[PDB]
């Protein structure tokens, strides 16, 4: 989200778009290990 | 070639001239199995929906890696004119041509076609005993007088006016004979269907009299090309110069008849192979003793050797011959160039001989891969003694026409010699010579310029 | 053919992977390279380049 | 540019064309089909003069030749009948009456063994023998460089639904026409939207999946879209939408199977652990450490 | 994730016999101008999908600053 602010206020709309783009199922994967990580926390503590 | 040939007849037939040719479902068939592959494609795609096509449905068709296939297409199309373009809504559309669209349609699905197949009467003939003897005796016939050899039987007068009107077999009265040319040779070339096709071709352009319809010459020629061979047919379907035409492809071997004038006649074996095609007899051997052996049995392949090959004996399967100086030079007189001598030697070379080839390459590329080399099937000794023999007919050349010298001012002659040179004439030029030389055809724009 | 005192019958694990289709190209996750096309595997959604 | 073999598996099943006739408005959408086929076959033939036909019916016994007809037949015969009109081409002609005198024996045949009802469907035999076909033709090369294309005619109708014991021969055909290069086409007649392994077919042999609903208007589709011939596949893109995942089903619950577990031995596909601790297809027994490794949940802090 | 009786299916196979010794009219599978057109819109919207999807397929070249 760092690069991705970076690339915003340093090139402005026209290709963070594009690092967007090229960063996305990266990180939907990490997204998805992170929220299976938070479900299985939380069937553990409940 | 020979569909690069048929498209450009068609392409310079006139507009109207295809739309009248494009009534016939048969003619129309031929003239679509002329066509390129997207452009077949593209034609039975758009002929089933009535309606509108853009160019733009058929450009997203094509992959990205074929677009110079479908501008070839379309191009092609265009010049055929079986594509209308319409300038409307801002979209350039495309309509098939209606005539075309209906004679298809109907060839394909079966209904009224006029007759444009013809009609069978069930009574034949044999067609390898009979029909292909009739035809291949024909054949024959009209390429040994056309290679010379003495023949107890001539062909007809109308083939023959038709050779010495054509561009091959030139032939002088001071002799009295007949000369194979350069394009005459070539026709021995190139398989017997292209040399009907350019026999047909140069036939329906010296077609220009009021006896002759060409709309229906070319539907009568494209019908013998969709009709089948062994079967017989009638000549009641027949206008009347397609029935004076029938007796030329009778006299052509195109077609047999059992009697002149009768009802009934029968397509031989070329009217099929027409369309499309489908140890070898012929097949030579080639020394670095310039001794040919060719194993050929038919006659008409023993008269094609004797043009440039010194025969020396002959048996059943092969005949001995000899390359040599003074029957190149006969060739080369009667204007076979040694490039489609060499040509000949490739095409009838022998298997054996490819095979050594083949070693002599593996062992080349096995020894030096650094370098690449074309397969030498025959002996570069001989080659190159073919075109050195070329190069001592062609020692000199010779072109005729004025030079203009004498100027006791240089600037009139550099006038003189950039006018010849903008209008592109000359052949050679110099101050220091002041001698500027221009061709015959080219002498009467210069005398005028000097005399006005 | 294996032998019969072989006892190494198990499940094993493993998922199809979607093919991914997209017109604009990704890092890919086995060899961190720009793909167009790719498959997405069913457990972690993360691409790969063949199978 | 080069002839191909255009060999054309068509699926005329009696109870799959009742139904197919019972849920549209019309009736007998066989002869609509069959001629849509016959226009089809002879565009096919007019592309190019080389270029050759074949035509393998799947009925309800087993599957039977239609263009051309049986040697036997050839030899015993011509009741020349006059379905077919007989002033259109003639290479076309003699083509379109040996499919229709066969489609008329064939119907005939089942209609004097139409008391007998399967539910083993023939259609991946049917293909299996084009493919024979396919490579007999192509090894015979009585034409050289001669391409071939598999058109198959389908029909589901919504009445029969995916068949389990299809899926190894089809499987199967796909291998063997990805080995001989011949693109599979696939044109479902029918209700059901999906069919998954004939989608399969269509994506692994580069061949052309479209489903059709109404039988009207069939010449269009096949003259459009099922009009490529090998010649230029590569230039020409295929019209097939609907990307199948090329996923499986398991073997005990039938399912579309996700992240799974197969079995090492006979490769069956099962979306669960199955009971018992052996393998249902294959049986099997299952170790127990490394199921229990399989069974394990995983990791986390309290 | 409607079971056909024997004696309807003879009535149309008999159908079927009927109207294929009649007459196989094959000009009928020309489409009513119409009908043609829905099904040439449906097959280049398919076209269209897949030469976007397939129009482009050593990593490739991008946008972004080295
Ligand atoms: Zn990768
Ligand atoms: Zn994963
Ligand atoms: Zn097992």
């Amino acid at each position: 989200n760092e690069l991705f602010q970076d690339v915003l206020n340093g090139d402005g709309e026209s290709m963070s778009n594009t690092c967007t783009a090229y960063l996305k199922p990266v990180l939907n994967s990490i997204t998805l290990a992170t929220h299976k990580y938070d479900e299985y926390f939380n069937e553990y503590n409940n | 070639s020979l569909k690069h040939s048929v498209t450009q007849y068609l392409e310079e037939i006139p507009q109207q001239v295809q739309n009248r040719l494009y009534t016939s479902p048969a003619t129309c068939l031929a003239i679509y199995r002329i066509l390129p592959p997207l452009a077949k494609f593209f034609i039975m795609a758009m002929v089933f929906n009535e309606n509108e096509v853009p160019l733009l449905d058929l450009d997203k068709w094509v992959n990205s890696n074929g677009k110079l296939q479908f501008q070839n297409a379309i191009k092609s199309m265009k010049s055929l004119h079986l594509l209308i373009p319409n300038k409307s809504s801002g979209t350039l559309m495309i309509n098939l041509n209606p005539t075309f669209k209906i004679s298809l349609r109907n060839a394909l699905t079966g209904g009224e076609v006029q007759n444009s197949f013809g009609v069978v009467v069930e009574e034949n003939v044999v067609s390898l005993d009979l029909l292909d003897e009739y035809s291949a005796n024909k054949w024959e016939t009209i390429l040994h007088f056309m290679v010379g050899t003495p023949l107890a039987k001539i062909p007809s007068e109308k083939v023959l006016n038709l050779l010495k009107h054509s561009k091959l077999m030139e032939e002088v009265n001071s002799t009295g004979e007949f000369k194979i040319t350069n394009e005459g040779f070539q026709f021995l070339l190139q398989e017997i269907n292209s040399q009907l096709w350019t026999l047909l071709l140069q036939y329906l352009k010296m077609i220009e009299t009021s006896k002759m319809d060409l709309v229906d010459v070319l539907h009568f020629i494209f019908m013998l090309g969709a009709l089948e061979v062994g079967k017989a047919y009638k000549i009641d379907a027949l206008s009347e110069t397609q029935r004076i035409m029938l007796q030329d492809m009778r006299d052509y071997g195109l077609v047999f008849q059992k009697h002149s004038n009768d009802s009934i006649f029968y397509p031989t074996k070329l009217a099929l192979m027409l369309t499309s095609d489908t140890i070898p007899d012929g097949s030579l051997i080639v020394e670095t003793n310039f001794k040919i052996y060719s194993y050929s049995n038919s006659p008409l392949q023993i008269a094609v050797l004797s043009l440039f090959v010194h025969l020396k004996a002959r048996f059943v399967n092969m005949v001995l011959g000899q390359i040599t100086r003074e029957s190149i030079r006969r060739a080369l007189t009667n204007g076979i160039t040694a490039d489609q001598i060499i040509a000949y030697l490739e095409t009838h070379a022998h298997p054996q001989m490819r095979r050594l080839a083949e070693e002599k390459l593996e062992k080349k590329l096995e020894l030096d891969p650094n370098c690449k080399e074309p397969l030498q099937v025959l002996p570069p000794t001989v080659v190159d003694q073919i075109r050195l023999w070329q190069l001592e007919l062609d020692r000199v050349i010779t072109y005729e026409g004025s030079l203009y010298s004498d100027f006791e001012t240089s600037q009139e002659y550099n006038l003189l010699s950039k006018y010849a040179q903008d209008i592109g004439v000359l052949l050679w030029k110099d101050d220091k010579k002041k001698k500027f030389f221009i061709s015959k055809e080219g002498n009467s724009q210069v005398l005028d310029f000097a005399k006005r | 053919p294996v032998n019969k005192i072989n006892k190494g019958f198990t499940l094993v694990k493993m998922g199809f992977p979607t093919r991914i289709f997209e017109d604009t190209p990704t890092f890919c996750s086995c060899h961190s390279k720009l793909v167009y096309g790719g498959y997405f595997c069913p457990n972690c959604h993360s691409k790969v380049c063949s199978l | 540019e080069s002839p191909s073999l255009l060999t054309v598996i068509i699926e005329i099943a009696p109870k799959l064309w009742t139904t197919f006739d019972e849920e549209g408005n019309e009736k007998g959408s066989i002869i609509k089909v069959l001629e849509a086929l016959i226009v089809f076959l002879n565009a096919h033939l007019a592309f190019n003069s080389a270029n050759k036909v074949a035509v393998i019916a799947a009925y309800s016994q087993g599957i039977k030749y239609l263009y051309p007809e049986s040697t036997s037949a050839l030899k015993a015969s011509r009741s020349d009948l006059k379905i077919i009109n007989s002033d259109m081409y003639r290479r076309f002609r003699n083509v379109d009456e040996t499919l229709v005198e066969e489609i008329y024996k064939l119907f005939e045949l089942e209609k004097k063994q139409i008391e007998q009802n399967s539910q083993r469907s023939t259609l991946a035999g049917a293909m299996s023998a084009g493919l024979t076909y396919v490579n007999r033709i192509s090894k015979e090369s009585v034409t050289t460089s001669l391409k071939s294309r598999l058109l198959v005619l389908t029909c589901g109708s919504g009445s029969s639904k995916d068949e389990i014991f299809q899926y190894i021969p089809i499987m199967n055909c796909i291998f063997s026409a990805t080995k001989m290069k011949c693109p599979i086409d696939v044109v479902k007649i029918g209700g059901s939207k999906e069919s998954t392994f004939l989608q399969q077919t269509t994506d692994a042999t580069n061949g052309v999946y479209l489903h059709v609903e109404s039988t009207e208007g069939l010449i269009q589709y096949l003259a459009t879209a099922m009009f490529i011939d090998p010649s230029l596949r590569p230039i020409i893109v295929k019209p097939n939408h609907g990307s199948v995942d090329f996923r499986t089903s398991c073997y005990l619950t039938g399912r579309v199977v996700a992240v799974g577990f197969i079995c090492s031995v006979c490769l069956c596909v099962l979306s669960i652990i199955p009971p018992g601790n052996k393998c249902p297809a294959c049986d099997s027994q299952f170790d127990e450490h490394v199921i229990a490794k399989l069974k394990r949940k995983p990791v986390v802090p309290r | 994730t409607l079971k056909v009786s024997n004696q309807q299916m003879l009535q149309q196979l008999s159908l079927v016999m009927d109207n294929l010794i009649n007459k196989l009219d094959l000009n009928q599978v020309v489409p009513n101008n119409e009908v043609s057109n829905k099904i040439n819109k449906r097959v280049i919207t398919a076209i269209k999908i897949n030469a976007k999807q397939a129009k482009h397929n050593l990593e490739v070249k991008s946008t972004l600053p080295i």
